[PDB]
């Protein structure tokens, strides 16, 4: 356990309590600092230690630690709490500053867990002018994150570009996954997009052709 | 009020060296340690090191030990960080964060040694080794099944372009669109070192039938004149 480890992602609905964990050696006997970083902004020091927190910072943020684990507890989560969170420790013996791996937290729309609807992105015009054809999959209206999307069950990793998701106004996610191949290949062989969405325990396989 | 102001965004090349300034205000410069900590896009925070403005002394991490030098000017109350022998994975946002000297208790009331109580706004630093390339713009009309769903989504795909900076605008009946489309970008850093962009313009079916014509316009640096890709029913 050389560094500080945190769960990569935590999601919670408004009004709930979010508990973020931090792992390390002899952390309970140490002071643990928690920083918050909203998208495109600088980190801010949220919790120095336990309930000791800087000026102008909500009483809902509280710190804790026992043995090898520490915990940032966010009581009554609000939409504004949606940001990345980093635990941090200082070893005064070797004068080392260590951050955590980071925890992306999200405030849910409280929408029902929904399986994705994958529509085909068919090439016709694009194939022609380029000398290279772009075909794809439009994975629409799923919740929550994430989905994994392969092509031909992993038979090709060459031209595939899997884009990040976006949060629609419906509170659901839209995903795009494209791949580029020559027209010659486009004519003869089959192209299957394989969508695997764990949170709904479903999966779809869609055929993309001329 | 206490504030830290860093130098503007900078663009460099592999092998070169970058310098970043940090201007402190609203407090005693010599009373606090000044740290430098960076983060790569979509990565975690990584401590680079500290300088003590009062004595000028420094302490670097073992990773950056040889390449980085942190200096200071007390007169203008400014700290500096220089990174040499730059490579591509040094591409990151660089923050300067203040941390209380354990030997200097302040009248502020909040004695927080070991923590970074104040952060700068950050400085963007890019290392390329990549030529400037125009996008490959493709377009996709909505699938028939999606039309059966009642909604329609047209997709604009800008492929293998450099740099990130690009403009996308949607035209229905030669008319500019605002407040409908959403977009996303992927950085492939392996070979191309380029960014691919997916834009999705979403309308209802009714507007889709009643409007009768669709085009996607894109303006980029690497291309001479704005490229428009068009498509329609038929």
């Amino acid at each position: 356990q050389p560094g500080l480890t945190q769960p990569p992602s935590v999601s919670v609905a408004p009004g709930q309590t979010a508990r973020i964990t931090c792992g390390g050696n002899n952390i309970g006997s140490k002071s643990v600092h928690w920083y918050q970083q909203k998208p495109g902004q600088a980190p801010v020091l949220v919790v120095y230690d336990d309930s000791d927190r800087p000026s102008g910072i909500p009483e809902r943020f509280s710190g804790s630690n026992s043995g090898n684990t520490a915990t940032l507890t966010i009581s009554r989560v609000e939409a504004g709490d949606e940001a990345d969170y980093y635990c941090q420790v200082w070893d005064s013996s070797s004068d080392h500053y260590v951050f955590g791996t980071g925890t992306k937290v999200t405030v849910l729309s409280s929408a029902s867990t929904k399986g994705p609807s994958v529509f085909p992105l068919a090439p016709s015009s694009k194939s022609t002018s380029g000398g290279t054809a772009a075909l794809g999959c439009l994975v629409k209206d799923y919740f929550p994150e994430p989905v994994t999307v392969s092509w031909n069950s992993g038979a090709l990793t060459s031209g595939v570009h899997t884009f990040p998701a976006v949060l629609q106004s419906s509170g659901l996610y839209s995903l795009s996954s494209v791949v580029t191949v020559p027209s010659s290949s486009l004519g003869t062989q089959t192209y299957i997009c394989n969508v695997n969405h764990k949170p709904s325990n479903t999966k779809v396989d869609k055929k993309v052709e001329p | 009020q206490v504030q830290l102001v860093q130098s503007g965004a900078e663009v460099k090349k592999p092998g070169a060296s970058v310098k970043v300034s940090c201007k402190a205000s609203g407090y005693t410069f010599t009373g606090y340690y000044m740290h430098w900590v960076r983060q790569a896009p979509g990565q975690g925070l990584e401590w680079m090191g500290w300088i003590n403005p009062n004595s000028g002394g420094t302490n670097y991490a073992q990773k950056f030990q040889g390449r980085v030098t942190m200096t200071r000017d007390t007169s203008i109350s400014t700290a500096y960080m220089e990174l040499s022998r730059l490579r591509s994975d040094d591409t990151a946002v660089y923050y300067c964060a203040r941390s209380p000297n354990p030997y200097y208790y302040d009248s502020s009331g909040y004695y927080y040694p070991g923590a970074f109580d104040i952060w700068g706004q950050g400085t963007m630093v890019t290392v390329s080794s990549a030529s400037v390339a125009a996008p490959s713009v493709f377009i996709f009309p909505p699938s028939d099944e999606q039309l059966k769903s009642g909604t329609a989504s047209v997709v604009c795909l800008l492929n293998n372009f450099y740099p990130r900076e690009a403009k996308v605008q949607w035209k229905v009946d030669n008319a500019l669109q605002s407040g409908n489309s959403q977009e996303s970008v992927t950085e492939q850093d392996s070979k191309d070192s380029t960014y691919s962009l997916s834009s999705t313009l979403t309308l209802s079916k009714a507007d889709y039938e009643k409007h009768k014509v669709y085009a996607c316009e894109v303006t980029h640096q690497g291309l001479s004149s704005p490229v428009t890709k068009s498509f329609n029913r038929g």
